[PDB]
């Protein structure tokens, strides 16, 4: 939950061991790997902890 | 989008007053004794 | 169901020479492509099962009178067993034989600006199988050699990987390339698996499901020619020799 | 789909002829598509592009500013004509503003079309030994190649015939009235509640209702040009009377129809819009389009449906609405036509009358199998919206067969019909809504919304600002040509000139048959009463003891800015005079000649104003009277 | 130039 | 069934591959722009429109002289954008006017139809509040569309002006004057590649309302979508006042295309706006990437990515073809998002001809499946929800442009002297609604001959001290002209009889949330009505008492709905002809009778 | 019957070796178009010059 | 303005 | 009519 000013970002660290790890979410949301740029708003992600 | 004819007499001599109305009296012809085959056919067999 | 036997490269395209363009195409009005329909499928389902009617399914449809038409209706008859309705064509065209149209200059019929993209597209290329692509490449490869377009013909290949995997390999003015190529393209055959007289779900499949059994039924029947016991019964012209090549080829 | 054989016989049965042969295919960058037909309406970019320019033409040609700066003099003028009680045009009205604008601007190019008409004929009538010549001899060639020939062996002052070249040679006063234009950044709606205070009838007055608007915005004005009328008239003529016969009928169903559509927004009543249907997917292996045209000048739709490769179409009654249905009673039927089908609809405007567009209707239907369904679209969206003759020849030969015979005597509508019920309907329609808005609002408000004053556009009183292009001897000549009429009753005529010079003389002279009126006058900023006159049931004037049909007004003026001529009937709502057709156009004759004969205002003497014949001048020089 | 503004302009260096 | 002749007939077009397709479009718009914007016109009124700001009484180093080239130049182009945009404001007002009218039947129509395409709800919409402009094709846009929404054409405004004048070591009071006549080479280059967009209230609606469902809604969002607008517009004045040489947009196309094997780069270069896009078509893949604008530290034109839609390479070789966008940013992405999705079910043609005309003559596909989806891309991009943050993006614009102003001016300053360096790089011409400028008022109501000229005054961007004031122009020699500025509680009628003249009406204050307090109650716009018999010219200044006031944050969904103002009372006048002393002040509605807003009563 | 000699470039078509473009293809779109034989574009191009 | 209306109202307001 | 041709049409009527 944001209570501040504007949009914040949060990290995720999911380790270096799981193989993959699917993201849903209630609202559609963006997620990205550190120092890239941000996509559009989707539901779903499939990931590779060791990105 | 096509005329009607009171008779083979008159729809044979239309077409040949047209442009390419040699051509189009050949086929006129053939139908001509299409026309006699099915009256013969139609005549023996009532449907 | 004669066109969907044939195995290899020599048998469909001496079975294309051998036909007219007559059998290409189909006097029945049929229905239109690309509409969404309700079909009863009661072995399944008591509900109406929804599909999509294509130009791939063994059944006639309407077709567009154009030279795009005629050719999606010789691939269909190629990869389906039926063709579409084009009528009026004229007695000319519909004499000769289905592969003089596609790769003889004398016919008349001009097909320089067909494009693959869209023929591929309409002939919906992402519901056919293994054999019914490599049929209609075969196709594609007679044509682009017809009007010389063999670098359009690679490049089309070059877009799309997994076309140029299976893309037959025959140079189409060569002979022996015919004779060296082993591809299977047979839809229809003897089935070494348990083949039952039960309905499919999809049009495609339950059409394809009728010609594979009646391909069983015509095997079985009086009209086969079994090669074994009356092969001294067929005249010297169709006799099978291995010096028998295609016409201009 | 089709193939012929190499040195077979070139003929073939059918007579047009498709750009894609039998086998209805073209390949793309080839010359025979390049040449093929353009969708204008069914086509996005094309149909936002084309408005864009004719909102261009006009807006260069009359500017929103200049009209605004106009009002307060045009007021003056209008008050200065001392007309009776409920016959007064009062501009500070912004409605009665409105509906000048689109009066003056619509009259100015049927005005002009009727003096090039007239030119027209003058020429033909002076080569009559030679245009019969041509009529007779040559019969098997195209239509406008016999307007080229004619236009040639005449000085036409215009030789081309085809849309370029009409494009080419068209006066400002002719670019048609663009609606939405006229009808931008203006009030709509003031609030007036249980206030009958000067100060809120001032306001109120100064506003116009929501329905005028809507009628602006779905306005377009036709104006046919004598050129593209002359191929419908010497399509079948075979003398140069008959052609002249053929000219001045259709022209005269023009007169009529312009007439009507005026009337349309006089009523009160929101006008339909022509619009085309088409199916929501874009690549349908089954294609349909379906037309509706609401001509506002005219009185029969046309419904145009294409259902394949089969045309179909209905003319329907504009009038007797009370249904919920737009369409009247069908007049005409060509088959079946479904206004029911569900798809995109796309607004156009029509540049061709109702006659020409069923005119290309019916060729079209003729050759329905012959051509392709992009070159039925492309020939029917070109005229429709672009007033764009079709390039194949045999077409646009059978087009103006078809054109003639709606316009002759022989033509399946009769139109004299359905012209007078339309009339009767606006009447009716305009009675109901003022007692309608009476028993709403006050009598006051009603007058302010929908006035009694202007009912149709010749019985209006209008002005007409001319334009001068000739100066003889520092004497600039402004022309006007009064009439012909479709009214009967007494009308007068009235000439305001302004002019940099404080003081100044300027002449006016009136052209008949027999001779001039020469008039001279020194007054400015006024009109002045110019000359006053009696219509017959007919239409005919015994001007100075001769009938006469139209008469040439010229003014002479040194260094001036704006000569303006006003019109005014006598009584209001004077009662219409049959429309002409062939036959009543060739019983009589009248000269036209003498209208081109000019005077030099500044070798006129005292002795030469009045009323001379052509006997008392000599061979040339129309001004003095000494032969 | 406009009749209104001639008008006035007349009527200015006039009166 | 069909031959199939009319499908390619109906096909899209390319507009910028194509030279021919090129060349018509450049010259409608050129023929449009001159049209209502003479050339001639323009530089002869050049010292009436001097002498004007002059009499205004302004501080040293706040006021503006026309007689400098640079600074006229920048004036007319300041003018042109600042008209049609207040011009789409007035729409804007007034179509939420009559929405808040009819309430009840918009939010049924909202409510009970949802299935019906955007095109057709805004048309039932439009319908149904009888606003002036009823049509949300194209065509009808383009008719329906006065003279002063036009967009500036560059070229044509850059036309003919003396550039490169050199005077050697010289400080010559003549040779100060050849100097300022001239102008210098950038900001010919800037005016060569500069072209304006104004976007209609009438397009606007189909994206706020396809999935609003309440009035309050689609007001908001209409409210929402032109203070982003408004903002963009902003940036694009203050990139032409900064000494740098704005990028334009550009098109690379293989040099000898292949029918099978083409592919197409568009980089989009909105100069209203704080982003732009790259957008390349190989195959039937469609990819896209949206850079910042502001950075660009090194050679290279795009700066950090900011949304990423897939990999472009932006050093492809080919041949470079140049154009203008006709639509914003939010527009080109909210396209390419939904053909990115329909990319499967489309061919190639369609794909560029439905991507090219968009961004070119700004013409909606005319797939509806396509249409709809890009109507709501939209709202997302121009919502609290957007993938975008635009506050943080138009404020680093905004600093970007004003470090570079400074480090130009006092590279220039170093090369030449402060006189030289002043006459080239002005600081007076900041920003947009920041600067002092000029609004050449049209009237089309006459009330017993005194004509109507309607300004909105607001809203602003800015907050600090206004200042407002009239020059009117009439036939006459002497006349009684009446200015009235309407509030909410009620409207203020002053009186004037000085012509050819500034003359200041208003003095008004806004604080940080942009909203003022006219008399007693807080104001976000007042309208002011100016009357006048026979008038030729009416134009009313503003300019705020410091130099480069401080900006107003740019207000999102919720602030819009968290605060309501009433409109309404815009549309009622009054007639001076019938004006008494006693009714010549402020008053409120309470003592006027109901209809009659001229006598007190 | 002239033979200039003159040094010319080689032109590669956007037709290709069959002489024909293909239908639906971005070739087709940027190929030349005939602005006199076609009657739409000559009647177009009279009016721009005319307004002009 | 044209030249002429230009000498014409100068010419009016002198004379 | 412009506004500067206007101040000085004025400008020469009045004087």
């Amino acid at each position: 939950l944001n209570t501040g000013a504007g949009a914040a970002n949060i990290t995720f660290n999911f380790g270096q061991i799981a193989e993959t790890v699917i993201l849903k979410g209630s609202v559609p949301f963006q997620l990205a790997r550190l120092n890239q740029p941000m996509p559009a708003a989707r539901f779903t992600y499939k990931l590779r902890p060791l990105d | 989008n096509v005329n009607y004819y009171s008779s083979f007499d008159e729809f044979i001599i239309s077409q040949y007053h047209a442009q390419d109305g040699i051509n189009r009296v050949s086929t006129c012809v053939i139908l001509g004794l299409a026309l006699q085959a099915y009256d013969q056919m139609r005549r023996a067999l009532p449907v | 169901m004669d066109v969907l036997s044939k195995g290899s490269l020599k048998e469909l395209l001496a079975h294309l020479e051998k036909t007219p363009l007559e059998e290409a195409i189909s006097y029945r009005i049929g229905t239109v492509p690309y509409q969404n329909v309700l079909i009863s499928r009661n072995e399944y389902y008591n509900q109406l099962y929804p599909d999509t009617t294509s130009l791939i399914d063994g059944v006639s449809r309407e077709g567009q009178r154009n030279v795009n038409g005629l050719i999606m209706s010789i691939i269909s008859y190629v990869v389906s067993g039926s063709g579409h309705y084009i009528p009026n064509i004229g007695f000319m065209l519909l004499r000769r034989s289905i592969l003089d149209i596609l790769t003889k200059h004398d016919t008349g019929l001009v097909t320089n600006n067909l494009n693959y993209g869209i023929i591929a597209r309409n002939l919906t290329v992402s519901k056919m199988n293994c054999e019914q692509r490599k049929r209609m490449l075969i196709c594609f490869k007679l044509l682009a050699y017809k009007d010389g377009n063999q670098n359009d013909y690679e490049i089309y290949l070059n877009q799309n990987i997994p076309l140029k995997q299976i893309a037959p390999n025959f140079i189409p003015g060569d002979m022996r390339t015919v004779i060296h190529n082993q591809d299977q393209l047979a839809i229809v055959g003897i089935p070494a698996y348990r083949l039952t007289q039960s309905t499919e779900l999809s049009i495609r499949d339950d059409n394809a499901k009728s010609y594979k059994l009646g391909y069983v039924d015509w095997y079985n029947s009086n009209s086969f020619l079994r090669e074994r016991s009356e092969f001294n019964l067929i005249r010297l012209k169709d006799r099978d020799t291995k010096y028998g090549k295609l016409n201009g080829w | 789909a089709w193939v012929t054989q190499a040195y077979s016989s070139g003929l073939s049965q059918n007579s047009i002829i498709s750009l894609t042969g039998n086998d209805r295919t073209v390949a793309d960058g080839t010359f025979n598509s390049m040449i093929m037909p353009r969708a204008v309406i069914a086509n996005e970019r094309e149909h936002f592009m084309k408005t864009r320019i004719d909102k261009i033409e006009h807006d260069l040609n009359r500017s929103a500013k200049q009209e605004m700066m106009d009002r307060q003099s045009l007021a003056e003028d209008y008050n200065a004509l001392n007309l009776a009680v409920g016959q007064e045009i009062k501009l500070d009205i912004a409605t009665q503003h409105q509906l000048n604008r689109l009066g003056s601007a619509m009259y100015k190019a049927d005005h002009e079309r009727e003096t090039e008409l007239t030119d027209l004929i003058n020429r033909i009538r002076e080569n009559e030994v030679t245009v019969n010549g041509i009529l007779e001899n040559q019969k098997a060639i195209t239509a406008a190649e016999r307007a080229d020939l004619l236009l040639e062996v005449v000085a036409s002052t215009a030789k081309s015939v085809s849309a370029a070249g009409r494009a080419a040679a068209d006066g400002s006063g002719v670019v048609p009235v663009f609606g939405p234009s006229v009808a931008n950044g203006i009030k709509v709606g003031i609030d007036i509640a249980d206030s009958v205070a000067e100060a809120a009838i001032a306001v109120k007055e100064s506003g116009i209702i929501t329905q005028l608007n809507d009628v602006y915005h779905a306005f377009q004005s036709v104006h046919v040009a004598p050129n593209d009328v002359i191929k419908p008239a010497a399509v079948v003529a075979g003398t140069s009377t008959e052609l002249i016969g053929n000219l001045q009928a259709i022209y005269s169903r023009l007169r009529s129809h312009s007439d009507i559509g005026f009337k349309k927004a006089t009523v009160g009543d929101v006008i339909p819009n022509s619009y085309m249907i088409k199916p929501v997917n874009s690549t349908e292996y089954a294609s349909w389009q379906l037309y509706v045209i609401h001509p506002v000048q005219g009185s029969l739709g046309l419904v145009v449906q294409l259902m394949g490769d089969a045309l179909t179409y209905n003319v329907f009654a504009q009038y007797g609405n009370t249904s919920a249905s737009e369409f009247g009673k069908t007049v005409l039927t060509g088959g079946a036509t479904n206004t029911a089908l569900e798809g995109t609809k796309v607004k156009f405007q029509t540049k061709v009358t109702a006659q020409q567009a069923l005119a290309l209707t019916m060729a079209l239907k003729d050759a329905a199998s012959m051509l392709s369904q992009g070159e039925l679209i492309g020939y029917f969206e070109q005229y429709i919206n672009l007033a764009l003759e079709p390039d194949n020849l045999s077409l646009q030969d059978n087009m103006h067969k078809y054109h003639h015979l709606l316009t002759s005597q022989n033509s399946p509508i009769d139109w004299n019909y359905h012209d007078e019920e339309m009339h009767k309907w606006l009447d009716s329609r305009k009675t109901t809504n003022y007692d309608a808005m009476q028993k709403k609002d006050g009598t006051v408000i009603a007058d302010i919304h929908i006035p009694k004053v202007f009912n149709d556009l010749r019985n209006t009183t209008l002005h007409c600002k001319l334009e001068g292009k000739q100066t003889i001897a520092g004497y600039t000549v402004y022309e006007y040509l009064i009439g012909p009429w479709a009214h009967y009753g007494d009308i007068d005529y009235s000439v305001v000139v302004d002019t940099l010079n404080e003081e100044t003389k300027w002449y006016c002279e009136v052209i008949g048959i027999d001779g001039h009126l020469l008039i001279e006058k020194s007054v400015q900023h006024k009109p002045e009463k110019i000359l006053e006159l009696t219509v017959n049931d007919s239409g005919v004037t015994s001007f100075n003891g001769r009938n006469h049909d139209r008469l040439k007004l010229k003014v002479y003026v040194k260094d001036s800015l704006s000569v303006k001529v006003f019109r005014n009937w006598i009584g209001i709502n004077a009662p219409r005079v049959k429309t002409k057709m062939f036959n009543d156009h060739i019983g009589v004759k009248y000269d036209y000649s003498h209208f081109d004969k000019n005077i030099s205002p500044a070798h006129l003497t005292l002795t030469d104003l009045g009323w001379h014949t052509w006997d008392q001048y000599n061979a040339g020089n129309w001004t003095n009277i000494k032969p | 130039l406009s009749e209104t503004e001639l008008r006035a302009l007349k009527k200015l260096s006039t009166t």
